[PDB]
RNA sequence: CGCGACCUCAGAUCAGACGUGGCGACCCGCUGAAUUUAAGCAUAUUAGUCAGCGGAGGAGAAGAAACUAACCAGGAUUCCCU
RNA sequence: GGUGAAGAGACAUGAGAGGUGUAGAAUAAGUGGGAGGCCCCCGGCGCCCCCCCGGUGUCCCCGCGAGGGGCCCGGGGCGGGGUCCGCCGGCCCUGCGGGCCGCCGGUGAAAUACCACUACUCUGAUCGUUUUUUCACUGACCCGGUGAGGCGGGGGGGCGAG
């Protein structure tokens, strides 16, 4: 089976396919959209794993989020209160940024309606997520 | 990190090459299960090497 | 023939070590001996051997026992017919003091009993004791029902600061069989006590004369 | 250090045709194992040569 | 500089070696659209004359599909296999080459995904194969099949040990020869 | 050059479809403080609460175990007594 | 987050070897013991390379001879070289048909007229891996400027110069 040869390969990792087409996101996601539709889920794998089959009416969007903690935006970084809600460097949001990247890509793109996403990249200050859509 | 713990088998200190291997993947069920798989490889190359 | 090199790893199987010693010529008795490396073991210091094995087979080297008494080995020594004889003089098989002139050793094996454990180089005497190892104490035997035992040449490990005995696994001429059962009832001990540490990255080579001792994994 | 007047070599001096000695002399350099190939820092040199020796 | 498996793709047939190929494939693609219908509209007329069916034989055909493709190569059921050398993610069919040299599957590297997909009504097809072929045609696979496995099979060492890219813009390349000409051409400057 | 494929990627008052916006009693995901309490006060408490943002439905979220257990064993989710 | 090149470094591999002292004649061979190893020149047998042709059963020629015949079986013999691997015999298991003070007599290193288990590393240092030293490389990164306008190689080449 195909697909068994491509899960041991995606598990595996320490070969630069990632880096070769990394970039090839980075710079398309700067000189077009940082959230643009793509033609075809390029882990036919994951896609297909998650629940996903090429019919017509199925889209994916593939997503930049830059990651990081999140500092806490006040005016001047400091907070009026009592002194344990200080605190803006290390602070830690409570979504996974899967999460963060999924809920973009379904709110910029109304009358498509999520069914899951998966990782594709990871750069120093980015990841490069991709979101499987459903025309209802 | 298997490479150099694989190196380190080469010159063979175990128990650095069990402290590499701890420290990157975490736990000692998994580091003393994976020294093996590191062994018997090394072994086969050798064996076939020697061949 | 000036040949020492066993460039050989060597394996072939664990239990078919019998298959591959059989070089021979050597129309003399080749004593198809057993020794091991030296690396992290120390000569004297820290590590030493006590373990025991037996042979079938008298090779070459005049492998066989006789006196001393320290008693049922007066009968022992009446009974394989060797004269016997308490301490009168130490003039059976000396280096020194002698009766007879044999090869230095005279014998390869004299165990003991237990009046007193340093008393075989003063029934019998040296040899042994001449070469620096000594066959007066661990000699694990009193054999006061056995001389198939020495006929067959009961016998151990033991250190040395030189480099180390060296024991025979058999003959060519013989069976493998003879050889599989050698090596695997000899090294077992070997393997206990010097695989501790040593992790057996080469291998206990075989002294297998005529100009071609090697190794067998 | 090691010697500094290890791998310095006398090149060789010559004149103008017009005059009456054409091997005038000598002068030590090193050669190229750095970056300070010989003849670079060669040319440019000048010497003092009289008509009172040549 | 391309990894092993990666620069594998990169010496792919020879054009007249491939036409050879094609040629013969085109007396075996499968059935396309037009076709299907009506060889099989008459073949619901030969049921009433006991002469056909659906099930009845078909003479060896392709087997386009990646996972079919592989099933059968390990399997060995595959007589030659043809793969696209441009596909998507080259992670499809990264794997493959070395299956082949597992198993002693004949296999070539074509180039263009097009060619592949014209031989069919489909527009693209990742590999193909052959399985077995009508024996009259027979030798003329075997002769292409010695061809393809002298040069793709028996020297999966250096295939595998193969590295790729590393090739200096030709601006560098003029740049570095300024030096190296000048290196070259005042050598020996001193009296050494 | 020219032709033809696939791939990428475009515009269109192209053909047919769809989303925003409101209400917010209940539900879901985030953010989320201070009065106040400790007889003072900062850890704690008030509180994951009011305020803020996003998203729906007739109910929503949950849900068929990477579970409880330690027994002579139970057996998805929710709700009430305990 | 990469590349090369050189210098300082560790080491795994890796083909080639081991002379001389404090007791005696050699080196009395890292060591084990053989008072006798043969390095087996060796009758030659176990037996390889010609002839000899039982199945003149195989048949290239073939398509029909006619045989050079190539062949596969299997065969009562070394026609001839023989340590081409290796079991008996004879001899000083050849110091005297090579060859090597006698180990055991030097109280030693385990003694070495011999089989010889080990390796002290220096044997080409290939050949990999790794820590450092700097020098450079550009493809991610960043920087400017423009309506992204002659960039890097070359050549015709014309001008004159020497």
């Amino acid at each position: 089976g195909a697909y068994k040869y491509i899960q041991e390969l995606w598990r595996k990792k320490q070969s630069d396919v990632m880096r070769f087409l990394l970039r090839v996101r980075c710079w398309q996601y700067r000189q077009l959209s940082a959230l643009h539709r793509a033609p075809r889920p390029t882990r036919p794998d994951k896609a297909r794993r998650l629940g996903y089959k090429a019919k017509q009416g199925y889209v994916i969007y593939r997503i930049r989020v830059r990651r990081g903690g999140r500092k806490r935006p006040v005016p001047k970084g400091a907070t009026y209160g009592k002194p344990v809600h200080h605190g803006v460097n290390q602070l830690k949001f409570a979504r996974s940024l899967q999460s963060v990247a999924e809920e973009r890509a379904g709110r910029h793109c109304g009358a498509l309606r999520v069914l899951n996403s998966y990782w594709v990249g990871e750069d120093s200050t980015y990841k490069f997520f991709e979101v499987i859509l459903i025309d209802p | 990190y298997e490479r150099r713990a694989m190196e380190l088998l080469k010159v063979s200190k175990d128990k650095r090459a069990l402290k590499f291997i701890k420290k990157r993947v975490g736990t000692h069920i998994r580091a003393k299960r994976k020294r093996e798989e590191l062994s018997s490889v090394l072994a086969a190359m050798r064996k076939a090497a020697a061949k | 023939m000036s040949s020492k090199v066993s460039r050989d790893t060597l394996y072939e199987a664990v239990r078919e070590v019998l298959h591959g010693n059989q070089r021979k010529r050597r129309k003399f008795l080749e004593t198809v001996e057993l020794q091991i490396s030296l690396k992290n073991y120390d000569p004297q210091k820290d590590k030493r051997f006590s373990g025991t094995v037996r042979l079938k087979s008298t090779p070459r080297p005049k492998f066989s026992v006789c006196v001393l008494g320290d008693q049922q080995h007066c009968d022992e020594a009446k009974a394989v017919d060797i004269p016997h004889m308490d301490i009168e003089a130490l003039k059976k098989l000396n280096k020194n003091k002698k009766l007879v002139k044999k090869l230095a050793k005279k014998y390869d094996a004299f165990l003991a009993s237990e009046s007193l454990i340093k008393q075989i180089p003063r029934i019998l005497g040296p040899g042994l004791n001449k070469a620096g190892k000594f066959p007066s104490l661990l000699t694990h035997n009193e054999n006061m029902v056995a001389k198939v035992d020495e006929v067959k040449s009961t016998i151990k490990f033991q250190m040395k600061k030189v480099l180390c005995l060296a024991v025979a696994v058999g003959h060519v001429k013989m069976t493998d069989d003879e050889l599989v059962y050698n090596i695997h009832l000899a090294v077992n001990f070997l393997v206990s006590l010097l695989k501790k540490n040593w992790q057996n990255v080469r291998a206990l080579y075989i002294k297998s004369t005529m100009g071609k001792p090697q190794r067998l994994y | 250090v090691v010697d500094p007047f290890s791998k310095k070599d006398w090149y060789d001096v010559k004149a103008p045709a017009m005059f009456n000695i054409r091997n005038i002399g000598k002068t030590l350099v090193t050669r190229t194992q750095g970056t300070k190939i010989a003849s670079d820092g060669l040319k440019g040199r000048v010497f003092e040569v009289s008509l009172a020796d040549l | 500089k391309v990894p092993p498996a990666i620069n594998q793709f990169t010496q792919a047939l020879d054009r007249q070696t491939a036409t050879q190929l094609l040629k013969l494939a085109h007396k075996y693609r499968p059935e396309t659209k037009q076709e299907k219908k009506q060889r099989l509209l008459a073949r619901a007329e030969k049921k009433a004359a006991g002469k056909g069916d659906v099930p009845t034989k078909r003479p060896p055909v392709l087997r386009a599909g990646v996972n079919t493709v592989t099933t059968l190569v390990e399997n060995k059921k595959a007589q030659l296999v043809v793969i696209a050398h441009d596909v998507d993610p080259i992670e499809l069919v990264v794997f493959l080459p070395a299956l082949c040299r597992k198993m002693g599957v004949p296999y070539c590297i074509i180039k263009g995904k097009a060619r592949l997909g014209r031989l069919v009504h489909r527009k693209t097809c990742t590999t193909v194969a052959f399985t077995q072929v009508n024996s009259e045609d027979k030798g003329a696979l075997a002769k292409l099949v010695e061809a393809i496995r002298t040069n793709y099979n028996d020297r999966y060492d250096e295939i595998r040990r193969h590295w790729g890219g590393n090739v200096l813009g030709p601006k560098s390349v003029a740049r570095i020869a300024k030096l190296e000409k000048a290196k070259a051409k005042e050598l020996a400057t001193k009296l050494g």
